[PDB]
């Protein structure tokens, strides 16, 4: 333990100290404004302190943790997702008659688990980060537990995530039984000379794949996604869809990078089948959806399928990590803007009894700039050029072409066409004909407008994002 | 140097058309006319200063102008524009059709007319960018960014008599067709770039460096097939055509959208500029399939045109038949047939523009497109039936119009190359005469078949009349004097032909 | 003297028993009970793996696993109390309004 | 015989197939938590068997 290792820990320490400070401030008085401001101050401070961690370099802070620019990029994505979640949550929580302050404590603790997953280099840290993003999401998905749909989503996500955690833990135990070391780099070290595909290592990785693919909404562990997305509070849906997926795919990226069993052909084939099915099924199930939450859940299934396609080309290609980074930036901004428009139209919280239907038809004729942002993100998630979602799609196609993954490339094209149908249906329904007022709602509108402007600007001009993603390099 | 401004002037003009929407409702049409006239006059200036008639074929690449600025240096992607004779003819055609499109939507005084003008100039700038780009990623970028404005105005500004669901369906069909085919073209582009990088070791999307790419026979076939699938959706080639009549029928009522987006033939340019020089051997093996698809397109489009009761669908299927002729021409490898294809592209643009403008006017006066509800309209209108007679006469390929020069020069070169296909295509010209006379008899001749056809109709406005007469004069001048057009595009056509036949 | 395979197989038997109890039961309480069974089986497998290698890491992962089990049992029983308060029955098939 | 544009219908066939496949796939989203757990265990079985047969 060195004090430079303490310099590498600043996002973790700052988020934990924000957790303690917000908790004690709640214990003093219940003030929604003050506690929300303390939460966003702590998240902004950790986002700023990422610069000091970058000046600190890159080192292995523990047998558990390892921090490099890869980890700082994922930490920044998770912190931006959390800040947007709090910003959307305040006009939502203005209408919540029960305690509005526990929301921010759970959001901060989930951001702490996301940071741990961003920096995790160990099976113990991976398990801990998974559970640290899961349990606050149990609280947040059913924060409005008196609402029937929110209680349904809470029960579904809690039961299914406990089951997936059991699967992941059992797989980790079998992997440790084979390997004798919970470090990522030793998962396949004791094998060799073509004996990489040990059956117990493969089965342990299969159970971990079940747990993590539940966590990534990958087919066939995907059926929870539209129900949980629809039932959850809209800022909670934003946080789930952005932060949970990004953090877990970052740690899966790192696990398949440093594990020697990541070069197994069997795991590659299984992940290829999962990516193919995820793309096709998520695009096909969203064709006839009139609910924007379920539609965005199926969309998240398809986009994680594209991300998995970028994951398969890890060992054969070289631009796979950069492809995942650029795709994750575009996906983060796109899903942030989309679920943010849903959030501000679902704000304030009207109660457990009233319906929370979005009703996007005719949004332009009473709320035009949010309609423009919503259709910009619809074009971005469709992968249309002039959007950063296309830049991510282009990177995924480049790594699929370079690694000769022709089935996945054809799946990307076909699922893209089906996505064009349903995304354009939503985007043109925004301009059809249908039958707030404080500064926090304006701040949420500012957040979605900024994310839309960023996705448009990096659609037309993607070079700064490419350069800053390439700046991130891991400890290979 | 002046090509970046060639793409940028329509974009800034549409942006200012949207921005100065606050100053009035009839304000943005003048701004639209100003920016389209500026693009047209700049293209005419670069034509007059080009000196293409005194240019000799010196191989590929050979541009009158070129420009490179690094945009995504990570992949070696740059904004790389260039221009030579064929692309200059295409951009002059684009400017003229854009001016006609602006003049066509003159009386559309709506609240959101400025956004319609912004969409129209985004479309026109995208077409010009496809015609000027020689970076493959950048060319594909323009190829796909023409889509979004066209989709939005078909879905929202389209044919008001039909329900919104029909317009949305036509727009979604068009978007899905062209965007899926564009993604297939992107796959081919990425595979070509990666093959060159594996062969040499440098990242490039430059067209001039990707030409010397050593590929095995079969990989080149697949790259050619991806390019051809994109260029065949947009051509149109049967059976990838149905988006074209559904998009024409659900296009906005004025007819400007038909001129701005569809009636410019970027797919034939893509086949000449990219499919033949990058994959000459694969195009040589693919030539009989493309020629028989062209023959099928000619006769199927003729039979479809005869079967319509809607005039707009008839004109769309006429376009399908004419582009079947062009598709036969492009794969002959013949200089005479290539020049005939260039003339046919220009003449088809002018003649179909005149037909669509006249059909939009006729729908404005009679409020129906059904040919069973009209008849005897020669005695009811002052100018429209005779100009429609001229454009249907040009449509069947009558000498004295540019369509005859294009079709018969195509058939001369093709008969020098492929005689049987030429014979079948000339009987397709007989079919063209049949459907043109059928449309003339069903619309303007006989007795009135309804109540609206029995009434005297108002005469056309002077702006529409003058732009129709300008199209008439240009078509007649093309038919009687096509030599400046041939001398403009002789060098580029010659270089493409020499690269195609000196590689097989 | 004790095989590692026998401990791993015992953990697998308890895990699949917990999964069966999770699936077949309509009452939410027995679903939570099956979840506790599965997570205890996973913790047991980690203890067996750590004891085979002579490492503390198996017992440490056991501690982390039972911390998770305590947290999940707390949250699940809170949700079950909420369900019994709102709907007066623990039938999980009645909590099925969102579909499509 | 050709007035209904048969080639357009034969190219419209994949849209019909996509609509039918999406309608069929949406039946598995019945909203039952027990079926969601069952589908997770079925997918675990499929993944484990696929990893074992390679
Ligand atoms: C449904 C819509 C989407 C379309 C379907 C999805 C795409 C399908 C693409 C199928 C490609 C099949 C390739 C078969 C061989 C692969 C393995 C192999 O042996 O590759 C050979 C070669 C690598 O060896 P190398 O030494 O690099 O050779 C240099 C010469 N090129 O490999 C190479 O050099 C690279 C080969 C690349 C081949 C071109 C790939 C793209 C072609 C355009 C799209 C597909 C065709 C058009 C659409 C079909 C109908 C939808
Ligand atoms: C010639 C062969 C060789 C070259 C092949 C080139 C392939 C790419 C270019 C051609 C693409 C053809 C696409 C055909 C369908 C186009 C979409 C369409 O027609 O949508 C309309 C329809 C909605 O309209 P409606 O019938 O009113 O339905 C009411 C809805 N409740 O929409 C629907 O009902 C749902 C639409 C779902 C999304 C569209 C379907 C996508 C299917 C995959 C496309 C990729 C290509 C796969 C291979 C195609 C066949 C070769
Ligand atoms: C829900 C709807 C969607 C799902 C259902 C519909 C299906 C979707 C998928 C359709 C596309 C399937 C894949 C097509 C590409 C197959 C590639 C292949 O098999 O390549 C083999 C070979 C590769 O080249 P090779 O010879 O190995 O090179 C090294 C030494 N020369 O290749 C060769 O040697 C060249 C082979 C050329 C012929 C094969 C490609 C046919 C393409 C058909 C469509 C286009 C037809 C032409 C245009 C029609 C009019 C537009
Ligand atoms: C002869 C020896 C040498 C052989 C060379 C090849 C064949 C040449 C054939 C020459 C003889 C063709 C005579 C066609 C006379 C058609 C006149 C007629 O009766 O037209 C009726 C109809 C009118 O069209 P419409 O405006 O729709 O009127 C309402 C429908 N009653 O119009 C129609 O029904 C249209 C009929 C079109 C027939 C075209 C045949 C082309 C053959 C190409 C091969
Ligand atoms: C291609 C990248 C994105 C381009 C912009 C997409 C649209 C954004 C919103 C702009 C303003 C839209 C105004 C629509 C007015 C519709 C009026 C219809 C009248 C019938
Ligand atoms: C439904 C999705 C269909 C995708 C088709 C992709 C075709 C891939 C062909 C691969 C051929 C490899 C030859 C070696």
């Amino acid at each position: 333990i060195t004090p430079q290792n303490l310099i590498a820990l600043l996002p973790l320490l700052i988020v934990g100290l924000t957790v303690v400070v917000v908790m004690l401030s709640i214990a003093w008085r219940r003030n929604h404004f003050l506690n929300a401001t303390l939460s966003v101050i702590g998240l902004n401070a950790a986002l700023v302190s990422l610069w000091f961690v970058g000046q600190a370099g890159a080192m292995d802070v523990t047998p558990l943790m390892r921090v490099d620019g890869f980890a700082m990029l994922y930490t920044g994505l998770v912190l931006l997702a959390s800040l947007a979640t709090c910003t959307f949550a305040y006009p939502w929580l203005e209408g919540y008659n029960d305690n509005k302050d526990e929301f921010y404590l759970l959001v901060l603790i989930a951001a702490l688990g996301g940071i741990l997953l961003a920096n995790a280099n160990h099976l113990a840290s991976l398990f801990l980060g998974i559970e640290l993003i899961s349990l606050p999401l149990f609280g947040l998905v059913g924060y409005a537990f008196r609402q029937k749909r929110s209680l349904e989503a809470s029960i579904k996500y809690t039961i299914l995530s406990a089951a997936a955690s059991s699967f992941l833990l059992f797989g980790m135990a079998l992997v440790y039984a084979q390997s004798g070391d919970l470090s990522f780099v030793a998962l396949g070290k004791n094998l060799g000379d073509g004996m990489l595909n040990e059956p117990l290592l493969l089965a342990g990785f299969g159970l971990m794949i079940v747990g993590l693919g539940f966590k990534l909404s990958l087919v066939p562990f995907h059926l929870w996604t539209p129900d949980v997305y629809q039932g959850a509070p809209a800022p909670v849906s934003t946080f789930l869809a952005t932060a949970s997926k990004i953090a877990i795919f970052g740690v899966v990226m790192r696990l398949f990078l440093y594990a020697p069993v990541g070069d197994s052909e069997a795991i590659r084939v299984v992940l290829a089948i999962i990516a193919f099915a995820s793309i096709i099924f998520g695009n096909l199930m969203a064709l006839s959806q009139t609910n924007i939450k379920r539609l965005l859940g199926y969309s998240s299934i398809s986009h994680l399928g594209y991300l998995l396609v970028a994951l398969i080309a890890l060992q054969t290609g070289e631009m796979s990590m950069e492809a995942v980074g650029v795709y994750l930036a575009g996906y983060l901004f796109s899903s942030l803007g989309a679920f943010g428009v849903v959030s501000l139209m679902s704000s304030p919280y009207r109660g457990p009894d009233a319906d929370s239907l979005f009703s996007y038809r005719g949004l332009f004729w009473h709320r035009p700039i949010l309609a423009a942002v919503m259709t910009v993100m619809m074009l971005s998630l469709a992968g249309i050029p002039m959007t950063l979602g296309f830049i991510g799609k282009f990177y995924v196609l480049a790594v699929g072409v370079q690694a000769h993954l022709w089935w996945l490339v054809g799946a990307v094209v076909v699922g893209s066409a089906i996505g064009l149908y349903y995304y354009l249906r939503v985007a043109v329904s925004l301009y059809l004909h249908a039958p707030p007022s404080n500064w926090q709602y304006s701040a949420g509108g500012i957040v979605v407008l900024i994310s839309a402007l960023l996705v448009l600007v990096l659609g037309v001009w993607p070079q700064p994002l490419i350069s800053i993603v390439r700046l991130a390099m891991p400890l290979m | 140097m002046l090509l970046p401004w060639l793409i940028l002037i329509p974009f800034i003009g549409g942006f200012l058309c949207w921005q100065t929407e606050r100053f009035g409702v009839k304000v943005p049409r003048w701004i639209a006319l100003i920016t389209m006239g500026l693009t047209l006059a700049l293209s005419l200036q670069l034509w007059l200063q080009g000196g293409y008639s005194l240019t000799q074929s010196a191989g590929i690449p050979q541009w009158q102008s070129e420009f490179d600025m690094p945009w995504i240096p990570r992949f070696g992607i740059s904004i790389h524009l260039a221009i030579d004779g064929l692309s200059l003819l295409m951009v002059v055609l684009t400017g003229l059709l854009g001016v006609l499109a602006v003049l066509c939507s003159w009386k559309e005084i709506e609240k959101y007319q400025g956004f319609f003008h912004l969409n129209l100039m985004w479309i026109l700038g995208g077409v010009i960018g496809v015609f000027l780009a020689i970076d493959m990623f950048l060319f594909f970028f323009f190829w796909e960014m023409m889509l979004v404005p066209m989709y939005f105005l078909i879905a929202l500004w389209g044919h008001k008599a039909s329900d919104g669901k029909t317009r949305i369906t036509a727009a979604t069909k068009f978007f899905i067709y062209t965007q899926a085919s564009g993604l297939v073209m992107l796959i081919a582009i990425l595979a070509l770039v990666f093959v060159h990088y594996n062969a040499t070791g440098v990242w490039t999307f430059n067209y001039e460096e990707l030409l010397n790419t050593p590929m095995s026979s079969g990989v080149e076939y697949l790259l050619m097939l991806g390019f051809f699938i994109a260029f065949a959706v947009k051509m149109p080639v049967v059976p990838l055509h149905g988006w074209l009549p559904d998009a024409h029928s659900q296009a906005p009522t004025a007819g400007s959208v038909d001129l701005a987006g569809i009636l410019l033939k970027t797919a034939a340019y893509g086949l000449l500029r990219f499919s033949l020089p990058l994959f000459p051997n694969a195009s040589a093996e693919f030539a009989p399939i493309a020629m028989w698809l062209g023959v099928i397109g000619i006769f199927y489009g003729a039979w479809m045109a005869f079967a319509q009761t809607d005039i707009k669908r008839l004109i769309a299927y006429t376009s399908v038949s004419h582009m079947g002729f062009v598709l036969i021409a492009i794969y002959t490898g013949s200089q005479l047939a290539y020049q005939g294809a260039v003339i046919q592209m220009i003449a088809h643009g002018l003649s179909a523009a005149g037909l669509f403008i006249l059909c939009g006017q006729l729908y404005e006066r009679i409020h129906t497109r059904d040919m069973r509800m009209m008849g005897g309209l020669w005695s009811k209108m002052k100018w429209l039936p005779a100009l429609s007679l001229f454009f249907a006469v040009a449509t069947l390929g009558m000498p004295g119009t540019g369509n005859f020069v294009g079709e018969f020069m195509i058939l001369f070169g093709s008969f020098q190359v492929v005689p049987v296909i030429t014979v079948i295509s000339t009987f397709g010209l007989v079919f063209a005469s049949v459907y043109s006379l059928a449309m003339l008899h069903r619309a303007y001749f006989g007795k009135a078949k309804s109540q609206i056809a029995s009434q005297e109709l108002p005469g056309m406005s002077l702006r529409e009349l003058f732009m129709i007469l300008l199209l008439v004069v240009l078509l007649v001048l093309l038919g009687f004097y096509p030599q400046p057009i041939l001398d403009t595009s002789h060098s580029a056509i010659g270089n493409i032909q020499q690269w195609f036949v000196n590689s097989v | 003297m004790i095989p590692l395979q026998h401990g791993l197989i015992l953990a697998a038997i308890l895990f699949v028993l917990g999964l069966t109890g999770l699936v077949i039961r309509r009452n939410l309480l027995f679903m939570l009970i099956g979840l506790e069974i599965m997570i205890n089986a996973s913790a047991l497998a980690f203890v067996v793996a750590g004891s085979y290698w002579g490492q503390t890491d198996g017992q440490v992962m056991y501690i982390l696993a039972i911390s998770l089990a305590a947290a999940e049992a707390s949250i699940g029983l809170a949700l079950l109390l909420q369900l019994h308060r709102r709907r007066q029955n623990l039938n999980i098939d009645s909590v099925s309004e969102m579909r499509g | 015989l050709l007035k209904r544009d048969p080639l357009n219908s034969m190219m419209n066939i994949p849209a019909v197939l996509s609509r039918f496949a999406g309608k069929g796939l949406l039946l598995s989203e019945n909203g039952y938590l027990r079926w969601y757990v069952a589908s997770m265990s079925i997918g675990a079985v499929v993944v484990l068997a696929l990893l074992m047969v390679l």
